[PDB]
């Protein structure tokens, strides 16, 4: 199995209904920790990262947090002289994590940052160079490939730290960080005209459902897509159009590294 | 663990 | 770049009368986070929601989940309301 930690930063320009700075840690697709501007800590959103770390963890994770903070408030006010933005509603964003994999295979590392949700600037780990899209990153990227110390331990932590505590939180969170499967209703629906395939609480998001009649694939079909429930788990709603009368078989089969065999299910 | 490396743009 | 949100209104499980279920009104594809959900019922808000903390995927467009737990009752309505950026838009929650 693969498993991934990793976190999510958004500035927001002063202004309605959002803090000015929120971010989110995940390990795989569970969040486990959460900072904002307004509370100035790092709390955990999980309950086996709350037993699991002390004091010293919290603390730090705090202060750390306390660092990002006012840093990309002052980057929207960087790049909004930039780009001769003069004001509005503006956003800077920066995603990094690690992935650790048993399947083969080689580790792997990203650190990406963006302005008003457009790619800004991101880090190639092995060519060890930054790389940016926009005209208004160059002088970024010119600073920041020059700078080694920042160069060398960014990829430190995305290759060893990174790693290092994603080992210790699938220790210390293993049973709350396992799959859950899907729990699958397949019913006439909205007056028996559409057939619908309902998958719901199940964890983690990625799955795959499929309609079949009569040992054939259905195309054609509806689909929600995956959205979260309230609880970490995940839904999803496949329905088809339908005659009740009709003499072909139906079924519903779903695919959930939760299973862990192919899931069948019949009108 | 967040990273903790940063650097002015 | 602004992308308006792609907003679902459901429930956690199938909807029975009298059985205590979770309203959930999720928002995805949107830019900037300036967004505001609103769960109603009979176009009056819901008191005492949760709403999950602020995040994004790797096309940067933002995501935002409020529900609460709830009883549906037979000949109640019940919907989402959403403003983002300047407009302001409600979406029905669709029965089965």
């Amino acid at each position: 199995g693969s498993h991934s930690l990793r976190y999510f930063f958004t500035w927001s320009t002063a202004g309605s209904g959002i803090p000015e700075f929120v971010a989110v840690g995940y390990v795989d697709d569970q969040q486990f920790v959460q900072y904002d501007s307004d509370r100035k800590e790092m709390i955990p959103r999980q309950r086996w990262v709350k037993e699991s770390e002390g004091p010293e963890y919290w603390e730090r994770e705090t202060q750390t947090l306390r660092g990002w903070e006012p840093w990309g408030k002052a980057n929207i006010d960087i790049l909004s002289k930039r780009t001769n933005q003069t004001g509005g509603i503006h956003t800077y964003q920066l995603m990094c994590g690690c992935e650790l994999r048993d399947d083969g295979s080689s580790n792997t590392g990203f650190v990406q940052h963006a302005w008003d949700s457009t790619d800004f600037i991101s880090l190639d780990k092995d060519k060890m160079v930054w790389v940016t899209p926009v005209t208004w990153g160059e002088i970024t990227k010119n600073k920041w490939d020059r700078d080694m110390a920042f160069n060398q331990g960014t990829k430190g932590y995305l290759e060893g730290i990174c790693i290092e505590w994603l080992q210790k939180y699938l220790k210390n969170g293993n049973v709350e960080l396992r799959p859950v499967k899907p729990s699958v209703t397949f019913t006439s629906v909205r007056g028996n005209k559409q057939l619908s395939c309902v998958a719901t609480g199940f964890y983690p998001h990625s799955i795959e459902v499929n309609l079949f009649r009569d040992s054939a694939k259905i195309d054609e079909t509806e689909s929600t897509g995956v959205r979260p429930n309230h609880d970490g788990s995940y839904q999803i709603h496949r329905s088809t159009e339908f005659d009740p009368n009709s003499q072909a078989k139906y079924s519903c089969v779903v695919d959930h590294d939760g299973l862990g065999q192919q899931l069948v299910v019949f009108y | 663990f967040a990273n903790f490396f940063i650097r002015g743009l | 770049a602004t992308s308006s949100p792609n907003v679902q209104v459901y429930t956690y499980k199938l909807i029975k009368e009298g059985e205590s279920n979770v309203l959930l009104c999720h928002a995805k594809d949107f830019s900037p986070p300036n967004i505001k959900l609103e769960l109603l019922e009979n176009g009056r808000i819901i008191p005492n929601t949760t709403q999950s903390d602020l995040s994004f995927e790797s096309d940067w467009s933002f995501k935002l989940t409020r529900y609460v737990e709830f009883t549906p009752q037979s000949g109640y309505k019940y919907s989402c309301m959403v403003t983002h950026n300047g407009d302001s838009k409600e979406i029905q929650l669709d029965r089965y």
